[PDB]
């Protein structure tokens, strides 16, 4: 693809890395100067020496792995419970803002600038010393073999790491020995997204500041190192058979290995969208979580929480972060060879397929529903958002009306007219059509049905368009009776709008439908 | 009457000197605490 996974020119494989650079003169000096000012404490001194240069020089100062480290472990010193640690270790606040605000900031700055390789910004020798920088930190946080509840290696010779003599930064033990524990990487997934949707101040600020920023970090270093591993480790061509166990060994699947539990599907679905607001069903056990360094459910007394999130912005952030690990989960799961499924890692596609539209369908809150099916960019998440609205869409489909007829739109973003056409199948069987059987007392619930059934369908579409843009919206009577068909649709919702069973007017997708792709009401306005 | 107003006059005397040192103490205690705070920033710098 780009550049940050084919640019091996300056690497220098070894056995542990195949992704390493030799330093140069004044890479060796910073890495030198940095971890000289860690060992003294002086973090403060070790981000100032990081900002002060940065955007303003063509050549790029790059962060050592161990120092990226450091900077893990500084953005757990939050200060809402920790203000008299850091206070106390800079008592002249000279940049007027907390050490674990200014370390995650450079880790969010320096992860933008690793995303995207701007050969003419900066030479590439820093870029791959700063990607190799990046991949040995995430290869130093492998996560230990999951439980239900070796010390340091310096790759460089040229330098004594600041890492070596000591494992916590400010009272706060390292983030890599933190989390190369048995149960401590799936227990901080749980807790930042069980947090992240908390109304008790401590647990939402330790998911706020901590720990969301993180695990968003985290992920995205974990994918383009999976592209990486992908592009480089493998053999290139191979039997399909060494490339499922080459895949066993990729980062993604020691990253959800921790997530295996006993069955993936239902319990990976519990777990992305815990404390959301699907009923959950068959009772199952409830998760333990508890907080990741010691006092984090705790506000100090000096430090006075004076930021209000509303609940939109609470819960669009978290779903947000959930569709980030799913998206990684099938990113993992689509390189898998066709017939052939993963040794160490027991996942399927169509199982993680099942049970997010089980939970996804179960969502009782139409705003959590919305949250995850719309997204600002929609070719980043191309590759399984369509699928999982579909699937949503068929098991709503399944539950409200008996006969289930089978959705191949997913296939059918290829061409619009069979698209179209399967629309007008459905809307025609009344199964997309609001359904007769559902009584007036659960008017309520099969409202919520038909709209989360309209959320899918407008994602479809969106893709759809996407895909073909608008070229035959009128040019193809197909098109045409599909929105006639979406306005018979209308009439049929509208029928018992006028039985007045309730004041609310029904979910009605007509004028989305024409803001997209329906001319604005076909000629019911326009002529 | 004589005496006891001299004994007022007197403890009063010693309540204005009392509060003069208990001002002069304080004011050096307030003052040291500052210096104090300030070499203690400039010896960690000078320090590291």
């Amino acid at each position: 693809d780009g550049a940050l996974i084919n640019s091996v020119l300056y690497v220098s494989p070894r056995n542990g890395a195949h992704y390493f650079v030799e330093l140069t003169e004044k890479h060796l000096l910073a890495f030198e100067m940095l971890n000289s000012m860690c060992l003294l404490e002086n973090y403060d001194h070790v981000l100032l020496f990081l900002e002060c240069q940065f955007g303003k020089s063509h050549n790029l100062a790059v962060i050592p792995f161990d120092i990226i480290l450091v900077l893990f472990t500084l953005s757990t010193l939050s200060e809402y419970y920790k203000e008299p640690i850091l206070r106390a270790n800079d008592p002249y606040n000279t940049s007027r803002e907390t050490l674990s605000r200014r370390a995650l900031k450079l880790l969010q700055k320096y992860l933008a600038i690793l995303k995207e390789f701007d050969s003419e910004q900066y030479n590439l020798y820093d870029l791959e010393l700063l990607r190799c920088q990046f991949f040995l930190a995430i290869d130093t946080l492998t996560p230990k073999k999951q439980k239900w509840g070796k010390t340091f290696k310096n790759p460089y010779r040229s330098y004594i790491s600041c890492l070596e003599q000591r494992n916590t930064i400010l009272g706060n033990r390292l983030l890599n020995l933190k989390l190369n524990e048995p149960g401590e990487f799936i227990n901080m997934i749980l807790w930042t997204l069980s947090n992240s949707l908390q109304e008790s101040t401590p647990l939402f600020l330790s998911s706020h500041e901590i720990w969301m920023p993180l695990l968003e970090i985290l992920i995205d270093l974990f994918s383009c190192r999976q592209d990486y591993f992908i592009q480089h480790e493998v053999a290139q061509n191979v039997s399909k058979s060494l490339f499922v166990q080459r895949l066993s060994e990729s980062p993604l699947a020691v990253f959800f290995e921790s997530l295996n539990t006993r069955n993936f599907a239902n319990r990976f679905s519990e777990y992305v969208f815990l404390n959301c607001d699907y009923k959950l069903p068959s009772d199952n056990y409830a998760t333990p979580v508890h907080p990741v360094y010691n006092g984090e459910n705790t506000i100090v007394d000096t430090y006075i929480p004076t930021i209000k999130c509303s609940p939109l912005y609470k819960s669009q952030k978290s779903l947000a972060l959930r569709r980030k690990l799913i998206g990684s989960c099938f990113k993992l799961l689509l390189r898998v060879p066709d017939g052939h499924r993963l040794i160490t890692p027991r996942i399927v596609a169509d199982d993680v397929i099942q049970g997010i539209s089980r939970t996804l369908a179960s969502f009782n809150d139409i705003l959590q529903f919305k949250k995850f099916f719309m997204t600002e960019n929609l070719s980043q998440e191309s590759y399984f958002i369509p699928l999982l609205a579909e699937g949503t869409l068929s098991e709503i489909l399944k539950d409200t009306q008996e006969c289930v007829v089978i959705l191949t739109l997913v296939e059918n973003l290829s061409d619009g007219v069979s698209f179209c056409n399967e629309v007008i199948g459905l809307v025609k069987s009344k199964c997309f059509a609001f359904t007769e059987q559902c009584s007036q007392a659960s008017y309520e619930e099969a409202v919520l049905n038909i709209e989360k059934c309209d959320v899918c369908l407008l994602v479809l579409l969106r893709y759809l368009l996407h895909l073909i843009g608008t070229e035959a919206i009128l040019d193809a009577k197909e098109q045409l009776e599909m929105l006639h068909a979406i306005e018979k649709n209308d009439s049929g919702r509208r029928q018992w709008a006028k039985a007045l069973n309730l004041g609310n007017d029904p979910p009605l997708l007509y004028p989305i439908v024409s803001q997209m792709f329906g001319v604005h009401d076909k000629s019911v306005i326009i002529e | 009457q004589e005496e006891v107003i001299a004994l007022f006059e007197k403890c009063r005397n010693k309540y204005k000197e009392g509060q003069k040192k208990y001002m002069e103490i304080d004011e050096a205690l307030n003052r040291l605490h500052n210096s104090l705070k300030a070499r203690d920033q400039n010896y960690k710098n000078a320090e590291k």
